[PDB]
RNA sequence: UGGCGCCCGAACAGGGACUUGA
């Protein structure tokens, strides 16, 4: 029997226009949504459903097969009290201590339960065409859907008795899936962390269906560190701190300030006082040390602030209110050459999200530092999780970006 | 005989179907309407209903009498509808077809029978009333163009599974039936196509009928081989007014597309501040010589061709001042599939790499939504310019695949501001206050020899006051400054290092940043003490605070 | 009568910079 799923109240089908897609993309989401449609997962649609969902191809990382994802984040927002109120996944408070984690997929699963006849025309998505030349294809989701938060509620009936024999045979084994992935952590080495991956995929192949927490560590502000001073280097000084101070109450800037009272060439070296000496320390002291006064707050979603610090270097800060950084870290480059920015931007969120899914279960809003185009056009090339986070574009301003 | 499935239609939540009056009309569109209807139901698309059906809508007959029902709260009531074409395709996507037809579907929307549940809500009535009903999809209707579509498509699916190689395009009742074949088999597998479509009720014309190329559509001018924009006439007139130039500028855009070099900025500029249409604002200087070269380009004929897939796509991107890009997307040499031209300043302060990185991104945009494909591209922007810029700048900015083309504009970093303090040099601690209703400023600077100055400043805004302040530095003083300034809205319009401005005062400070060798432009927080900013706060804010 | 592309204007919401008064 269908689980009933209904909307929000006041709330209407998503009614998204579907992005352009490139020729290839296009090609491949035809090859496999026929597919689909052959085996029933989907099927084909009139001109009288006006709800359309943004779908893109993917290939998935260490493959070269494609895989289709729809951009569910707006009938996720309309279907939140369901999914988050009526059927809810608990989130493990000791998964983020765990040494090793894998992010399995276990999306595959949700098409072997079928979708509520009342809702599916919610989850109907649109294939475009190269030109618009033809029509695009129109199709809509007779099983839970991939990407979309309402599937994993719906699976957890199922999930919990497919995990039980595991759960139990191996009670110190941490599992929790977001929304298609399954996050599997343990306190084992990572040879045995895996043999016990592979054991639980057995589990999961019988019914028909990497990452390492302990090494995240924040990146507290470290200020700079020379022998000679010079007055220009005392006043980013003296900036960075009095920026730093709305983060940090006790940050103060009254005596680093008292060397500069005339005025003074950029290019001069004064020296610090004892005073001073002592205002330096006390500020690098309170910089070392973890906020004060900031706590996770469920009720709020949380938002993640990236910029761009150059050399393939990216700082980000997932905070939920302002100068409240719950957590702060630097996304040193993996892949790009040292000329693609958008590709690790890419790569970054998705490692920021991950992070964020394994420590709070939620992924938290984005401030991309990129043109609107130029993101929209290329973030779908080196995408490759199940799940999307919700973004906007800013303009980053140039005090906070000194990190 | 039209054996086409009814697409199920439902009315809005909470909402029944129309009831409005049908307004008298007079004795000769009566008897032309009824006539109309009778003929009509004659054909089986209209039945009587009588006083069961309490739905009704207006009507009236527009001059033969062309009959037109005006479904205003119908298609304010229907459920909304996906059109699926709600673009077009550009021909330059399109592929060179050795033949092509157009086969005008007669009774477009008259053949497509509509939903059984339905019909009783598109009654209307005829004045002595005749109450009717409409048994197929009736013009104007919402649902008529989303319906309509997907049954052609239907009906072309069998058709289009058996004859791969032939393409077939429907824009709204028009079938554009390209088959790359030889004339003689073409015609045949036309008719093909016409029995086929005759058999599911769909009436097409003779082949004596079919109208010839190039095909008149969307205001192109579609050869087998060839694409072209249908003649572009620009008014040859002295007293030139906003609606005229509104008609000149949407002419040129819509040229701008095959026509290359074709400028529209001095015209677009004409239309800032203007509102009423009857101000006959002269053409000026600027703009008029720019029009007679557009009149120059659009004297000849240009005639663009279609998208090959057996070829590489490119898209050389050119220069031609103010902010100013065209761009000919071609596949061989002087053989452009399509030209262009991005002429949008985003934001007030951008420069030459910036903007060019903006026409990329409209070109990719457009190449992917027309081709699927980004093309290769060919700057004029140098490949160490463009690293100079994109590892020192904020965004995530990134060029797909280019080369380097050696166009006399080429595309440079006007002045780069200095990384490191400059020694030797002489600092500037500039700032400026502007009173809050008064809206009198001032703006000065102080420096280690002491030199002091303030210039009064009239009808000036604050930010503006930081501006000229920056600007009396750069005037009063030597080839190297270390400018001083406290305010993070100056460091937003100089550190983007923006090649031109839409403000006067910008442009005036960054014709002085070239000159200067080496200009470092340093910050310090206001309000703090620190420095000469202080003693400069003291100087440009004595009767203003 | 509606839809679409572009421009100008206004009312809107939030985000950022800044000024003054309390
Ligand atoms: C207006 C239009 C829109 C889309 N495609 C086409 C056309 N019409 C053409 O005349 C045309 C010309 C050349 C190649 N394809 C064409 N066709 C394709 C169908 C053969
Ligand atoms: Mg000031």
């Amino acid at each position: 029997e269908t689980v009933p799923v209904k909307l929000k109240p006041g709330m209407d089908g998503p009614k998204v226009k579907q992005w352009p897609l490139t020729e290839e993309k296009i090609k491949a989401l035809v090859e496999i949504c026929t597919e689909m449609e052959k085996e029933g997962k989907i099927s084909k649609i009139g001109p009288e459903n006006p709800y359309n969902t943004p779908v893109f191809a993917i290939k998935k990382k260490d493959s070269t097969k494609w895989r289709k994802l729809v951009d569910f984040r707006e009938l996720n927002k309309r279907t939140q009290d369901f999914w988050e109120v009526q059927l809810g996944i608990p989130h493990p408070a000791g998964l983020k201590k765990k040494k090793s984690v894998t992010v399995l997929d276990v999306g595959d699963a949700y098409f072997s339960v079928p979708l509520d006849e009342d809702f599916r025309k919610y989850t109907a998505f649109t294939i475009p065409s190269i030109n618009n030349e033809t029509p695009g294809i129109r199709y809509q989701y007779n099983v839970l859907p991939q990407g979309w938060k309402g599937s994993p509620a719906i699976f957890q009936s199922s999930m919990t008795k497919i995990l039980e024999p595991f759960k139990k045979q191996n009670p110190d084994i941490v599992i929790y899936q977001y929304m298609d992935d399954l996050y599997v952590g343990s306190d084992l080495e990572i040879g045995q962390h895996r043999t016990k991956i592979e054991e639980l995929r057995q589990h999961l192949l019988r019914w028909g269906l990497e990452l390492h927490p302990d090494k995240w560590t924040v990146q507290p502000i470290v200020l700079p560190e020379k022998d000679s001073w010079t007055v220009n280097d005392i006043q980013k000084l003296v900036g960075k701190l009095n920026w730093a101070s709305q983060i940090y109450p006790g940050i103060k800037v009254r005596q680093l300030s008292k060397l500069l009272r005339g005025t003074k060439a950029l290019t001069e070296v004064i020296p610090l006082t004892e005073e001073a000496e002592l205002e330096l320390a006390e500020n690098r002291e309170i910089l070392k040390e973890p906020v004060h006064g900031v706590y996770y707050d469920p009720s709020k979603d949380l938002i993640a602030e990236i910029q761009k610090q150059g050399q393939g270097q990216w700082t980000y800060q997932i905070y939920q209110e302002p100068f409240k950084n719950l957590k702060t870290g630097k996304y040193a480059r993996m892949r790009g050459a040292h000329t693609n920015d958008v590709k690790q931007l890419t790569e970054a969120v998705q490692k920021i999200t991950t992070e964020s899914i394994v420590i709070w279960g939620k992924t938290p809003k984005f401030k991309l530092p990129i043109q609107k185009e130029t993101w929209e056009t290329w973030w779908t090339e080196y995408w490759q999780a199940t799940w999307i986070p919700e973004w906007e574009f800013v303009n980053t301003p140039p005090l906070v970006k000194l990190w | 005989i039209s054996p086409i499935e009814t697409v199920p239609v439902k009315l809005k939540p909470g909402m029944d179907g129309p009831k409005v009056k049908q307004w008298p009309l007079t004795e000769e569109k009566i008897k032309a309407l009824v006539e109309i209807c009778t003929e009509m139901e004659k054909e089986g698309k209209i039945s009587k209903i009588g006083p069961e059906n309490p739905y009704n809508t207006p009507v009236f007959a527009i001059k033969k009498w062309r009959k037109l029902v005006d479904f205003r709260e119908l298609n304010k009531r229907t459920q909304d509808f996906w059109e699926v074409q709600l673009g077009i395709p550009h021909p330059a996507g399109l592929k060179k077809k050795k033949s092509v037809t157009v086969l005008d579907v007669g009774d477009a929307y008259f053949s497509v029978p509509l939903d059984e549940d339905f019909r009783k809500y598109t009654a209307f009535t005829i004045p002595s009333g005749i109450r009717y009903q409409y048994n197929v999809l009736p013009q104007g209707w919402k649902g008529s163009p989303a319906i309509f579509q997907s049954s052609m498509t239907k009906i072309l699916e069998p058709f289009k599974k058996q004859n791969p190689d032939i393409v077939i395009y429907q824009y709204m009742d028009d079938l554009y039936v390209g088959s790359d074949l030889e004339i003689g088999q073409h015609r045949t597998k036309i008719e093909e196509l016409r029995q086929h479509l005759l058999r599911w009720g769909l009436t097409t014309p003779d082949k004596k009928h079919q109208k010839e190329p190039p095909f008149l559509w969307m205001g192109y001018e579609l050869h087998p081989d060839k694409w072209t924009v249908q003649p572009i006439v620009l008014p040859e007139k002295d007293s030139w007014t906003v609606n005229d130039i509104c008609k000149l500028v949407g002419k040129l855009n819509w040229a701008s597309q095959i026509y290359p070099g074709i400028k529209v900025r001095q015209l677009s500029k004409l239309l800032r501040g203007t509102k009423a249409l009857t101000e006959v604002i002269p053409l000026t200087e600027e703009a008029e010589l720019e029009l007679a070269e557009n009149r120059e380009i659009l004297k000849e004929p240009v005639h663009g061709v279609y998208y090959d897939p057996s070829k590489d796509l490119i898209a050389e991107i050119q220069k031609q001042g103010q902010g100013q890009w065209t761009y000919q997307i071609y596949q061989e040499p002087f053989k452009n599939l399509k030209t262009g031209k991005y002429a949008r300043m985003r934001g007030a302060h951008t420069n030459d790499v910036k903007q060019l990185t903006e026409a990329v991104q409209k070109i990719t945009t457009e190449s992917i939504v027309i081709w699927g494909k980004t093309p290769k591209f060919k700057l004029p922007i140098q490949k160490e310019t463009w690293e100079t810029w994109w590892t020192e700048y904020w965004q995530a900015t990134w060029i797909p695949e280019w080369e380097f083309v050696n166009t006399p504009p080429l595309v440079k970093l006007w002045y780069q501001l200095e990384k490191e303090p400059i020694v030797g040099a002489e600092t500037f601690y500039v700032d400026g206050a502007a009173n809050r209703e008064t809206k009198l400023g001032k703006a000065g600077y102080v420096t280690n020899k002491g030199r002091q100055k303030v210039v009064p400043l009239t009808n000036t805004t604050n930010q503006k006051t930081q501006l000229q302040a920056i600007y009396l530095a750069l005037q009063d003083s030597g080839l190297e400054v270390n400018i001083v300034t406290d305010s993070q809205y100056a460091l937003g319009i100089i550190q983007a290092q923006p090649d031109k401005s839409e403000s006067e005062l910008v442009n005036q400070i960054i014709e002085q940043l070239i000159k200067k060798e080496k200009v470092y432009l340093a910050w310090v927080p206001a309000h703090k003490g620190i420095g000469g900013n202080e003693q400069v706060d003291k100087l440009v804010s004595a009767g203003i605070r």
